[PDB]
C-alpha cells in the first residue's frame, strides 16, 4: 500500500485528484480537483481542529478557461463560488452537492 | 535547561509563506454552512 | 492519523464515503477490501484491478472486478440493501476501469436511497 496507489484508486473511483498538500499552524490543507468530462472544479479543503474538526472550502478559479467558468456559473450554486466553513460530518454531503452540480 | 513548548506536525508538507497567510484569511472570511442536504 | 497515507485515506473516507480496509496484490491482481456508505447503509465489497498488457504500448489495459461481500452481513441488513440496490450489485461484476466512476455513482445513489 502506497499513497500513489490510494490516490489512483480514488481518482478513478470518485473523480477526485489531490495535487498539493501542506500542514501549517492552522491545520491540514489539500489542493483538490473534482469532476469529469462534463465539468471540473478545483478547490482547497482545509481541516482545522478545535475536539471538533471544521472544514474550510476555498474555490479556485484560476485554472478555468473563460468558457468553462461560464458553464460553471450555470451549474454551481452561489455558495460553491464562495469560501465556506462546515463541520467534518458534512464533507460527503459537500462532495455529493459538487458532483451533482458538475454533472448538470 | 527548562524544556520548551512545541506543536507536532505530520509530513504532509511545509507551506509557503503565502499559503500560511492564505489559510488565516480563508478561515477568517469563510461563510459558515452546516450541511448541504 | 499521523502517517501521511492515513491522512489521505481519512480524507477520501470522509469525502467519498469509501473506507479501504486492506490493499494487496497477489496472482489474481491488485485488490481493495472496501466499505462504502454512511448512516443510510453500508455495502462491503472488494475491488479488483486486472492489468493486461496492451498490444502496442506500456499503457496497461485495466479490467475492474467487483466482488460484493454479503456473507458477514445480517439478514436484516441484507434485506434493507435489497430494496435500495439493483440485483447486479449482489453479484460479481466485471467492467472496464473507465466505468469505475459510474459504478461508484450507481453505488452511492443506491445507498442514499
Amino acid at each position: 500500500e502506497t499513497i500513489e496507489i490510494i490516490k489512483d484508486l480514488f481518482e478513478h473511483l470518485c473523480g477526485v485528484r489531490v495535487h498539493r498538500t501542506y500542514e501549517d499552524d492552522t491545520g491540514l490543507w489539500f489542493d483538490t480537483s473534482q469532476g469529469s468530462k462534463n465539468g471540473i472544479m478545483d478547490y482547497k479543503l482545509g481541516f482545522v481542529k478545535s475536539v471538533d474538526t471544521e472544514v474550510i472550502y476555498v474555490p479556485l478559479l484560476k485554472q478555468r478557461t473563460a468558457e468553462e467558468l461560464q458553464e460553471l456559473q450555470k451549474k454551481l450554486p452561489d455558495y460553491l463560488f464562495e469560501t465556506l466553513s462546515f463541520p467534518l460530518r458534512s464533507l460527503n454531503q459537500f462532495y455529493i452537492k459538487m458532483s451533482k452540480s458538475l454533472n448538470k | 535547561d527548562e524544556g520548551f513548548e512545541f506543536r507536532r506536525h505530520s509530513n504532509l508538507g511545509v507551506p509557503t509563506l503565502g499559503e500560511r497567510l492564505d489559510s488565516l484569511h480563508e478561515i477568517k472570511s469563510a461563510r459558515r454552512m452546516d450541511h448541504f442536504n
